[PDB]
């Protein structure tokens, strides 16, 4: 009795059913050994430079920093200009653009056309 | 010389000036131009703010 | 007249002395609770004489000073005025509110930020009172936005608790979407009537009254909680409890329809108008209704339920009703503001568990709190003759009796029969059945200020709906004409209801272990509205912020389309030009075919 | 003060209320007590305030100005004739608006006397306020925010020219 | 909400709720005792001990931790720890 | 305005030959002094503007931008300390004479009668901001951006000194009244648009519009205080009173040719509140705030109504507060703590209890609160807007919404929930911070009681 | 995701499952007496199969019963108000100033608390005269180049007090 539990990219596949997690494979169990031996390090580098009584300033994390200059300074390169993103850059960049300058061509060439034959509602229309 | 001289001095001199941009000598004259233009029978503001005796509009 | 507009305008101006009280402070008091209570006490009863001399003779009137930007053929002042509805409403307020004031002194007594918080409560009281007494418009907006970030602050006490800022941030959002509505009317009014000044706006018909009720009905929907923009009502729940009663029981949440209620003479005609109000009112109504249904906390419950009631009052202003529904605003604030009051008494006197599960047994433990909640969810549902018979059974006996939209009376009529049962849930899950909540219990009501507090709002919530009721000019044609089963169909809806919820009791005490159905999920989840939009909308415009705007446009394209073609376009004209080994034939041959390319070609001695 | 014929007022229609039963009236108590406690005190102080203002004998005088001829008898360029003119043309600019805020003033007025019934004995100030205001449209309002005099003339000219083709059609 | 607590009321309440469970005996139930290893009940009905303090109490305490609590003296503790049972 | 040129220049060697450790005194005086002096201007009155000579002049549109100038440099003079205090005595009174100097030349451009003395003391102003982010920039792109700097606001200003030529001989002198009460119709040819195109595009380049707009956030992250407050409020509010004197000339032909700039100017208002919603780089977020309210000026600019000019004027005056005020705390969180960055320093509601009253404060002037000035700025710009089209509201009500959104995120992401407790260097807040905080706040809520100043020419 | 191990067990993982099945049956079932009597029948739905001696056949039966799990649960499970998701989960974060702070006051109001801060003067004597070898020698002693885990060693050499102690003993009360 169940409806399998399909997945999407905002409901989140969970921990309980994988089901990769119940045919393992030794491998495996070498990478969890290894990635709680890298977490095992970072944190015992981090509490060290974490409890000392003379240290006064900030941790200075370079995840963060290295994150930071990732995602402000670092984008510019690497960069080449594709033909995905040159479409990509034309689309979101034009496009809109363009759609909402002809919007408002087709009201403005209405509304004066509407004045000059003059059957506006302008009886009283003061603060313009 | 920041909040004692300069904050409140400035607060009661711009508080209350001559009338900025003629607004309460607009009032006191639309006043007692209303009452001579509603005591004399035309009707206030009138239209063809430029006499159109001193207008001269080129022929067709 | 000497009393009635200084009397007025005193009553404005009691709630600034103890803003001014913080601000001279210099050496900290510690009878701030006792001023601020005993200055609303104040408030209220100068507040409860001009209202008496406007039932005795009539009089109204207006207010109007100290114009400022008075710029083109507009003016705007501080223009405030007291009216039927304008003055009717604000001592029910005031009451309320020091009500809350007790309530408040008692809830918050632990927590050492107490004086902060009165003011900001304060605060938010100044700003309801702007808005609701103000017929200048753009004064009516000072008090919208001002009232919003108040309620932003007061849903975020709390800091830390990232579900409270969550909260805080979706209040805000859907606030700044009444804004946009409001904004429209207000841009509608100004370029078509020349000023946004609702004397010379109902002093005119204009006839196209399409594109600013539009905007009225996309204000109030953003600002009342209703359907396209409710789901920040439970979340705003979950904030402090005396901030949610005085939030969401009388001030805050009627200020979106009181704007509607304030523009009855726009909304005489314009039929598709009041066709948009009622079916947006049926359709929050049916829509909480199912939705306030397996509910297992209290606050959530309890907003439901006054989504419920507003949907009910949308569905008075689209028929032609609108004293009605102010009526309705006045005994539903009475009525909410003390069954939040009492729950925050409960909630307080359990160590805060909150839930309906593990809540159960408290009648008898000590049942003064038990007989104010079976006062209250008695009077939710229609009583025959208490203060929720009055508002709500003439709303839908005027609701029968008129040019309908023939769904919106069915769907009405199908969520009272829901707020009957869960009403019933709400009491039996609350007070009846066998006690489960953990031991050492120090269940304590023996304490003057709470009692007081629930004492003042039963004797309001028992007397005061008449004596509002009944003593005031009848500002539109009763119905008083039914046939039968359409007068007795409210008691009927309401009895039937109560059958049903109370056999759904009995069977929840068998024993089957059925499993959901997912029309349980559909009712338990919220709703599916708050989980697919809040997961959908965070996730499209934020993937389209970094995609689009962070690194494509601005950064990747930008810089690449100015400054990077013109720089390598001078630097591989330097590196042709400059790099020349030094040969001196080269050069004077490159002299030689310019003196020819001069002669001979491109002619410069012709 | 101010003149009775400029911001008008309709004579006061003021009843005699007659109690049937008696109780009897908690308000008139409350407002001689109000009159005692408010009405006297603050009597005095004003009379007090007033008798030291007319110790001495302050006088401001309301500021006066001529007519300088016109825009119309100014030249080509002649920067000391269109100097006076367009202020000239500037101040009657603020004094028409100030018209336009005293007849939207009266109209409010209207409304708020009038009571339930608006349609009653305010149809004489809409007929005068969408008259001013239909001058005013027809006047002032489509130039934009570069306004000197020019355009005003120029749209003057044009207005009288188009209606001179309309009236020449319908002769 | 104003509880007073001790060491002496954790140490009683702990001790009682442990005591009132059916398929062990008050005859030999010292402070000090594990659950395994001398009372002899299984580990199921180990963690059916936990979900009864943390219903009792009425806070939750991880998994994390509830592998390896297996004696009411340790029990006293890790709750007195995590109400910061002093004045 | 010949008694506000002299002082500004005596006030220079003041700095000099006042000793050590009180040259501070001195100019922090003497300049608040200057403020009091200027706030004695506020004489101009009805059918004129006011002539301090055939060379200087004041509008009614300069005059609340001129106190503003002179209002702001005691401000900045105050606030630029503590990255510098412990630097030499000699490039200390450098940089107090190069804000000192860079003061004369914005008195020069807000006085400027003619357009050419404009454009003169326009990138007179352009100089000394360069040397001051190049020198005092402490980061390592502040040469990219001194030099974006340069070369955009060159670039984009230079053929407006041809036109300004062109016009001053066909059509005698550029006095601004004679260049009013002369100014014909310039009808749609050619030429006629490419000296439109030339003057409005130089000022675009100034505002920035969304095409040039990263001109800007570089030489706001990677500047000093007194640079970033300078160049951002009075550089760019310069920039639009620019505008606002030089498009008095070409009416007809703005209508023809004046649809893209709005297009673009709107457009990229809404994609600018929305990059500025997601980043880090906490300096950042303001100056994308900034271009979005600048690039609803220019919507207001570039739509010729009463209205419109009052608007903008409203929303150019408050905005240089609000956007000035806020960096300023910016630079108070990061003298707290040497990151930059957003998401490290938390907390700070528990610790430091006073300033989140200041964050508060400007979170909501910058939100369009009410009765403020920022409000009414916005809504007289969305006034005229409903008046141009009927549709166009839509994306000014969504450019409200996300501005809220990120400004209210901007508080609730440094300021609120939980501090890393790993930081353990930070300070109870300074009475300077303070006294820099209510400095700003306090004449906006007073413009808030009588904003008859602030609103323009066409009041 | 474990300090102390990398994988859980199998035992650990199904221990998981029975607490979280039970304790969504608890919310599921109110009254508690109906609540007792399912709570048995899960009991002794467990005790059916206990004693199989494979161990495919029990991650067979383990992953099927997340399957009939994760079909039968409660959307809104009553949470305790301290856990993450619950009523209150840190309400009172508001209160937790830490101590690394109340160092930086006045003298004045140093002058109002002469006792507390004696001791504290005391306690962070303590703090710094037994940090450096003590401490530093336990941690770059006993481990190898690499960790491999997180538990940390006592102080049972001779004397002071254990390495790492002073951010987790001065923490603040929890209900300030
Ligand atoms: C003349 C001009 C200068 C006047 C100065 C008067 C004296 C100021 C003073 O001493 O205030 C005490 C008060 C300090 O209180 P405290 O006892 O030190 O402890 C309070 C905490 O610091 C925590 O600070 P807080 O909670 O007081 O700050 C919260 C914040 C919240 O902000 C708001 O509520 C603003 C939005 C209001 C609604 C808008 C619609 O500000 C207010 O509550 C201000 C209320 C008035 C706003 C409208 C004016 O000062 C401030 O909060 C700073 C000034 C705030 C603005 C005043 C504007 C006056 C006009
Ligand atoms: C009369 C004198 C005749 C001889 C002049 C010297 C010609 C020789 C030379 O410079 O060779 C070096 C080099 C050609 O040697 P190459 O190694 O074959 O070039 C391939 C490189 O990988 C570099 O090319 P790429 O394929 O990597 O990408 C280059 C591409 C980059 O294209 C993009 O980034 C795509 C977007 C462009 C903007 C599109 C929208 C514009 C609105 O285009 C440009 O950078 C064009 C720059 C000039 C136009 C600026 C607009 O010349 C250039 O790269 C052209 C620079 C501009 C020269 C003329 C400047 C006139 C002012
Ligand atoms: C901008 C550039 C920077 C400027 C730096 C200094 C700004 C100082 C601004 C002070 C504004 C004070 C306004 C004010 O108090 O108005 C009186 C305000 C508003 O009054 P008002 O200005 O509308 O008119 C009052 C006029 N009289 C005095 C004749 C009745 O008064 C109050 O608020 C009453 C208290
Ligand atoms: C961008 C360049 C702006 C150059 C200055 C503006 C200008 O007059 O451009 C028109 C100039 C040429 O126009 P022009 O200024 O020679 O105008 C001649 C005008 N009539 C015909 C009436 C005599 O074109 C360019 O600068 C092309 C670029
Ligand atoms: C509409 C408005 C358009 C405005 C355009 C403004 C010009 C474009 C941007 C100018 C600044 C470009 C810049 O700074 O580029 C960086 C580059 C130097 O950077 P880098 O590669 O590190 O050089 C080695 C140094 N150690 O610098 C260079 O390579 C400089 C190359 C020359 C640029 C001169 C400015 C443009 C002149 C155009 C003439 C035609």
């Amino acid at each position: 009795s169940f409806p399998k539990y399909e997945p999407s990219r905002l409901a989140s596949l969970p921990t309980t059913l994988d089901p990769a997690e119940y045919d393992i494979s030794s491998e495996t169990r070498k990478a969890q050994a290894e990635r709680l031996a890298i977490r095992s390090r970072l944190k015992r580098e981090y509490q060290l430079q974490y409890n000392d009584p003379s240290r006064r300033g900030v941790v200075e994390d370079p995840a963060l920093i290295r994150w930071t200059c990732a995602r402000s300074a670092n984008v510019y390169p690497n960069f080449r200009p594709n033909t995905k993103t040159s479409l990509l850059g034309a689309l979101f960049g034009i496009g809109p653009l363009i759609f909402w300058y002809y919007v408002f061509k087709t009201d403005r060439d209405r509304k004066e056309k509407l004045i000059q034959e003059g059957k506006l509602d302008r009886t009283f229309n003061i603060s313009y | 010389f920041g909040f004692s001289i300069v904050l409140v001095l400035g607060s009661t001199f711009v508080a209350y000036l001559p009338d900025y941009r003629m607004q309460e000598w607009a009032r006191r004259e639309a006043e007692r131009l209303v009452k001579y233009r509603e005591a004399h029978g035309l009707p206030l503001m009138e239209s063809n703010c430029f006499d159109p005796s001193k207008i001269q509009l080129p022929e067709d | 007249m000497n009393l009635f507009s200084s009397l007025t305008l005193v009553t404005l101006i009691l709630l600034t002395m103890p803003i001014a009280a913080i601000n001279f402070n210099t050496h900290k008091f510690t009878n701030y609770p006792l001023y601020v209570k005993t200055t609303i006490s104040c408030a209220f009863i100068t507040s409860m004489i001009p209202t008496m001399m406007f039932i005795h003779t009539g009089q109204e009137m207006i207010i109007s000073n100290w114009h400022w930007l008075t710029i083109q053929t507009l003016k705007l002042s501080l223009s405030f005025k007291m009216d039927f509805f304008s003055m009717m409403f604000v001592p029910v307020a005031l009451f309320v509110t020091w009500s809350i004031m007790e309530f408040s002194m008692w809830y918050m007594h632990s927590d050492p930020n107490i004086n902060q918080f009165f003011k900001y409560l304060l605060l938010f009281l100044i700003t309801m009172l702007i808005l609701v007494t103000a017929n200048n418009l753009f004064q009516l907006f000072i008090g919208w936005e001002g009232v919003g970030i108040m309620s932003f602050l007061l849903i975020g006490w709390w800091y830390g608790r990232t579900d409270a800022n969550t909260a805080a941030l979706q209040a805000i959002l859907y606030n700044r979407i009444g804004d946009i509505g409001f904004i429209l009317a207000m841009a509608w009014f100004l370029i078509n009537l020349n000023t946004w000044d609702l004397q010379q706006i109902f002093m005119l018909n204009p006839n196209d009254s399409n594109l600013p009720l539009m905007g009225l009905i996309l204000a109030a929907t953003g600002k009342s909680a209703q359907f396209g923009l409710h789901p920040w009502l439970p979340s705003a729940m979950e904030g402090p409890t005396p901030v949610s009663a005085l939030l969401h029981s009388s001030t805050m949440v009627v200020a979106g329809i009181f704007l509607l209620i304030r523009f009855y003479p726009l909304t005489e005609n314009n039929k598709f108008g009041q066709s948009i109000m009622l079916c947006l009112g049926a359709m929050t109504t049916l829509f909480t209704a199912m939705c306030a249904l397996t509910q297992n906390d209290i606050k959530k419950i309890i907003a439901f339920s006054t989504s419920s009631q507003l949907g009910l009052m949308m569905v008075t202003i689209g028929i032609n009703q609108p004293h009605l529904a102010f009526l309705h605003i006045c005994t539903h604030a009475f009525f909410k503001a003390m069954l939040f009051m009492c729950s925050g008494s409960i909630i307080h006197s359990l160590n805060d568990e909150q839930d309906i599960r593990k809540m159960g047994g408290l009648f008898k433990a000590m049942p003064f709190t038990t007989t104010a909640l079976i006062i209250g969810s008695l009077a939710l549902t229609g009583m025959p003759f208490l203060t929720g018979f009055y508002s709500k059974d003439l709303i839908i006996e005027s609701a029968n009796t008129s040019y309908t939209n023939a769904w919106a009376l069915l769907m009405t009529l199908v969520a009272t029969s829901f707020t009957a049962i869960y009403s019933t849930r709400i009491i039996f899950f609350a007070l009846l059945g066998q006690p489960r909540f953990p031991t050492l219990i120090n269940i304590n009501e023996n304490n003057p200020f709470l009692i007081n507090s629930i004492k003042r709002l039963l004797i309001g919530s028992l007397f005061a709906g008449f004596i509002i009721s009944n003593n005031i000019p009848p500002m539109t044609i009763p119905q008083m004409t039914m046939p039968h089963y359409l007068k007795m169909t409210a008691l009927t809806v309401t009895i039937l209801g109560f059958i049903l919820a109370l056999e759904i009791s009995n069977t929840t005490h068998y024993l089957k272990f059925n499993y959901p159905s997912n029309t349980f999920k559909f009712s338990n989840l919220l709703g599916y509205y708050p989980t697919i939009m809040h997961r959908l909308t965070p996730y499209m415009n934020l993937t389209m912020s970094q995609k689009s705007a962070s690194s494509l446009l601005d950064l990747i394209w930008l810089e690449t389309i100015l400054p990077k073609t013109i720089s390598l376009a001078q630097m591989k004209m330097s590196t042709t030009i400059t790099s020349q080994k030094g040969l001196i034939k080269l050069y004077f041959l490159s002299f030689l075919i310019t003196i020819l390319i001069s002669t001979t070609l491109l002619n410069f001695h012709e | 003060s101010w003149d009775k014929d400029v911001y008008p007022e309709p004579p006061r229609r003021t009843p005699a209320p007659s109690p049937q039963t008696s109780l009897p009236n908690p308000i008139t108590y409350l407002t001689k007590a109000f009159d005692l406690l408010v009405d006297r005190p603050v009597t005095l102080v004003r009379e007090f305030i007033e008798r030291q203002h007319a110790k001495n004998k302050y006088y401001y005088y309301h500021r006066e100005f001529r007519r300088v001829p016109d825009i119309t008898e100014c030249h080509e360029k002649d920067v000391l004739c269109m100097f006076e003119a367009e202020m000239q043309w500037k101040r009657d600019y603020k004094v028409d608006q100030e018209i336009v805020n005293i007849i939207q003033e009266r109209l409010k007025a209207c409304q708020q006397r009038e009571g339930e019934s608006h349609r009653q004995n305010c149809a004489k100030e809409l007929q005068q306020f969408t008259q001013v205001v239909k001058a005013y449209q027809d006047r002032y309002h489509d130039l934009g925010a570069h306004y000197s005099a020019r355009k005003c003339l120029a749209k003057q000219k044009q207005r009288m020219l188009a209606e001179r083709k309309a009236t020449k059609e319908a002769a | 909400d104003a509880p007073p607590l001790t060491l002496e009321g954790i140490k009683d309440r702990v001790l009682y709720v442990l005591k009132l469970y059916d398929k062990i005996d008050p005859e030999k139930l010292s402070v000090n005792s594990h659950f395994m290893k001398d009372l002899g009940l299984d580990s199921l009905d180990q963690v059916e001990i936990i979900m009864a303090m943390e219903d009792e109490f009425g806070f939750e305490i991880p998994d994390i931790d509830a592998e390896k609590l297996m004696c009411p003296q340790e029990i006293v503790d890790y709750i007195a720890d995590k109400k910061d049972v002093y004045e | 305005m010949l008694k506000y040129i002299i002082p500004t220049m005596m006030l220079m060697p003041l700095t000099w030959l006042s000793k050590n450790s009180m040259i501070w005194i001195n100019t922090t005086l003497h300049s608040l002094l200057i403020s009091l002096t200027s706030l004695l201007l506020l004489n101009q009155f009805g059918d004129n503007s006011l002539n301090f000579s055939l060379t200087f002049f004041s509008d009614s549109l300069s005059t609340p931008l001129l106190i503003l100038t002179m209002w702001l440099l005691p401000l900045m003079l105050m606030a630029s300390q503590h990255h510098l205090s412990k630097e030499n005595l000699a490039r200390k009174k450098l940089f107090i004479s190069m804000l000192i100097l860079l003061q004369l030349f914005l008195i020069m451009t807000f006085t400027a009668t003619e357009l050419i003395f404009f454009y003169i003391m326009f990138e007179a102003t352009l100089v000394p901001t360069l040397i001051i982010i190049t020198r005092w920039g402490n980061q390592t792109e502040r040469l990219n951006a001194g030099l974006y700097f340069l070369f955009y606001t060159l670039a984009g200003s230079l053929p407006l000194l041809v036109a300004l030529i062109y016009i001053q001989n066909t059509m005698g002198s550029l006095n601004f009244l004679i260049l009013q009460y002369w100014v014909q119709p310039m009808p749609n040819s050619w030429s006629n648009t490419f000296m439109w195109l030339a003057c409005m595009m130089a000022f675009m380049v100034k505002m920035p519009l969304y095409g040039l707009h990263l001109w800007l956030p570089k030489a706001h992250v990677e500047a000093p205080i007194a640079g970033s407050m300078v160049l951002a409020a009075i550089l760019l509010k310069l920039g639009g009173y620019g505008m606002m004197r030089i498009t008095l000339l070409l009416n007809p032909i703005t209508d023809f040719m004046a649809y893209p700039f709005i297009m673009l100017s709107l457009w990229g208002m809404i994609m600018t509140s929305s990059i500025c919603l997601r980043q880090t780089d906490l300096k950042s977020l303001i100056a994308y705030s900034s271009v979005s309210h600048m690039a609803l000026v220019i919507v207001a600019i570039l739509i010729q109504t009463p209205w419109s000019y009052m608007g903008a004027t409203a929303l150019m005056i408050a905005h240089g507060l609000t956007s000035s005020m806020l960096f300023c705390l910016a630079n108070s969180n990061y003298e707290r703590v040497h990151s930059r960055t957003m998401i490290l320093a938390r907390g700070l509601q528990t610790l430091l209890p006073l300033m989140a009253a200041w964050w508060l404060l400007a979170s909501l002037t910058n939100l369009a609160l009410p009765p403020s000035i920022n409000l009414i700025g916005e809504l007289f710009v969305v006034m005229s807007t409903f008046s141009w089209s009927n549709i166009t509201i839509i994306l000014m009500g969504l450019n409200m919404v996300i501005t809220a959104l990120y400004s209210l995120y901007m508080l609730i992401t440094t300021q609120r929930g939980k501090h890393t407790h790993h930081i353990n260097n930070i300070l109870p807040s300074f009475t300077r911070e303070n006294a820099l905080m209510s400095l700003h706040m306090l004449p906006l809520l007073l413009l808030s009681l009588n904003p008859k100043i602030i609103l323009g020419p066409l009041y | 995701f474990l300090p102390s191990a990398a994988y859980l067990t199998h035992q650990q993982k199904v221990l998981q499952l029975y607490k979280r099945a039970l304790r969504h049956l608890e919310s599921r079932c109110v009254h508690r007496d109906k609540y007792r009597y399912f709570a048995c029948l899960l009991r002794a739905r467990f005790d059916e199969h206990k004693n199989e001696k494979d161990m495919v056949k029990a991650t067979q039966l383990l992953r099927e019963a997340e399957k009939e799990f994760w079909h039968g649960q409660h959307p809104q499970p009553y949470i305790f108000p301290e856990s993450p998701g619950g009523t209150s989960y840190e309400r009172y974060e508001c209160y937790k100033v830490p101590e690394w702070c109340l160092d930086d006051w006045h003298p004045s109001e140093k002058a109002m608390y002469p006792d507390y801060f004696a001791k504290r003067e005391q306690w962070k004597k303590l703090r710094r005269e037994s940090w450096e070898r003590e401490v530093k020698q336990l941690q770059e002693e006993t481990p190898v180049g690499g960790p491999r885990t997180e538990a940390l060693p006592p102080a049972r050499k001779q004397g002071d007090l254990p390495p790492l102690w002073w951010h987790i003993v001065t923490r603040p009360r929890e209900r300030p």
